[PDB]
């Protein structure tokens, strides 16, 4: 049972820094190497560097020399990478892996976002189908979350029993703020005398906000 | 510095058949001590990447039997004999022989089921939003296959658009079928000039497009 748990999500101003943790478990931490790879979408994963908690001996990819800084505390069981002078190019997803001559294990990855764009909480608007509109076996039904930021919006519908037929459809940017919607169908003989409500939580401004489809 | 070079890019198979990947390196991958140190990874969606095969043949923990891998020199493949939904996802290659390990682009697979017809759906700015000075229109076009789909937005059937956002799904691993929403963003003051708002979308499994309106005086 090996693990290795990386910290949380990252929103940083350019030309900041971070510092990311990935905490091993389940092995002897100071035999094996912690790699850093970078995933970035569009550029795949891209090898970053490697120390060995032990020697404290690192390994950097040329292009990282000077922007990337690893560390490791063999007391925690700890290794850390530092980002300095933060860049748009920085905004991936970080992970950790564990190493001898593979990359057997990994960790489940940190998001990095770099941006000078504030925190927002996003907009929640039940979208329900209009005059003239439905009939059928069953009826869809969506949320429009909208205007939020940084990453990372969460939609749960809570339906009355019947349902599932659950969509979610990635974020886009849209000026600036991110927006995504999600679709629910649930079977017409329950709507719309059983309820349907969509949760949507945003941990980034730390906002969860309800909505009733009416 | 070692490149990977992988193809195909996408690879679409239908369930019970056999997938091939090609992986070529542009240097010997043998190591000092003798060992070829070339992995295969594999990231399901939404996860992190995970161990498949290592040095060139050898299943990691976990991995059944139908994956394979062969290769020497600079000609790597791995095949997978009898495909499922679970195997859907991400493939990558590695090296892990010359410093810095280098990965290849990856080939992502997608099921090929048979084609399906979307089930297009259109919904009107909503009173909350109407009230921010806004009003979006989104279309739903939920599970079809294949992926290429055209949507065409149009006010009053006159204005086509480009206020638009398209934000496909990735398959489905339960019917392997696709989904979409479109959104057309207007302003409060735009859409109330106008009554007909269409959703038009072109598949391949149809011959006229499935269209979808609501006029803002139907009842
Ligand atoms: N994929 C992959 C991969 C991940 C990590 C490593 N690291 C690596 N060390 C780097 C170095 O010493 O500077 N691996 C070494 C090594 C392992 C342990 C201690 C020293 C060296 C190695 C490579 C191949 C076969 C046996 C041992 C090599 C390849």
């Amino acid at each position: 049972r090996v693990q290795l748990l990386e910290s949380g999500a990252e929103l940083m101003k350019p030309g900041a820094s971070v510092q990311i943790s990935c905490k091993a478990t389940g092995y002897t931490f100071s035999e094996y190497w912690i790699e850093w790879v970078k995933e970035r979408p569009g550029h795949g994963l891209e090898w970053i560097g490697e120390i060995l908690p032990g020697s404290g001996r690192t390994n950097y990819r040329e292009k990282f020399k000077g922007k990337a800084t690893f560390t490791a505390d063999t007391s925690s069981n700890t290794a850390y990478m530092q980002l300095s002078s933060l860049t748009s190019e920085d905004s991936a997803v970080y992970y950790c892996t564990r190493g001898y001559s593979s990359m057997d294990y990994w960790g489940q990855g940190t998001s990095v976002t770099v941006s000078a764009a504030k925190t927002t909480p996003p907009s929640v608007y039940p979208l329900a189908p209009g005059c003239g509109d439905t009939t059928g076996s069953s009826v869809t039904l969506g949320c429009l979350v909208k205007g939020y930021f940084p990453e990372s919006v969460t939609v749960t519908w809570n339906s009355g029993s019947l349902s599932s037929s659950v969509h979610t459809f990635p974020a886009l940017l849209q000026s600036g703020l991110y927006t995504m919607s999600s679709s629910v169908t649930v079977p017409s003989s329950t709507w719309p005398s059983q309820t349907v409500t969509c949760s949507v939580a945003h941990p980034a401004s730390s906002t969860t906000v309800d909505k009733k489809l009416e | 510095e070692l490149v990977m070079t992988q193809s195909p890019l996408s690879l679409p198979v239908s369930l019970g058949d056999q997938a091939s990947i090609s992986c070529r390196p542009s240097q010997s991958l043998v190591h000092s001590n003798g060992n070829t140190y070339l992995h295969w990874y594999l990231q399901k969606p939404g996860q992190s990447p995970k161990l498949l095969i290592y040095r060139v043949s050898n299943r990691f923990s976990g991995v059944p039997d139908r994956f394979s891998g062969s290769g020497s020199g600079t000609a790597f493949t791995l095949k997978i004999s009898r495909v499922e939904a679970e195997d859907l996802g991400v493939y990558f290659c590695s090296q892990g022989t010359h410093v810095p390990y280098t990965f290849g682009g990856g080939t992502k697979l997608e099921l090929k089921r048979a084609d399906a017809a979307p089930t297009v759906s259109i919904f009107p700015p909503s009173s909350e939003q109407l009230t921010s000075g806004g009003a979006s229109v989104v279309c739903f076009l939920n599970n079809f296959y294949p992926k290429d789909i055209n949507v065409k937005w149009k006010i009053d059937g006159s204005e086509r658009q480009n206020g638009v956002l398209n934000s496909w799904t990735d398959q489905d691993s339960k019917d392997s079928t696709y989904s979409m929403s479109s959104t057309l963003t207007l302003t409060k003051d735009e859409y109330e000039r106008h009554n007909s708002y269409t959703c038009e979308a072109t598949h391949k499994t149809s011959t006229s497009p499935i269209v979808k309106s609501f006029n803002r005086n139907e009842c």
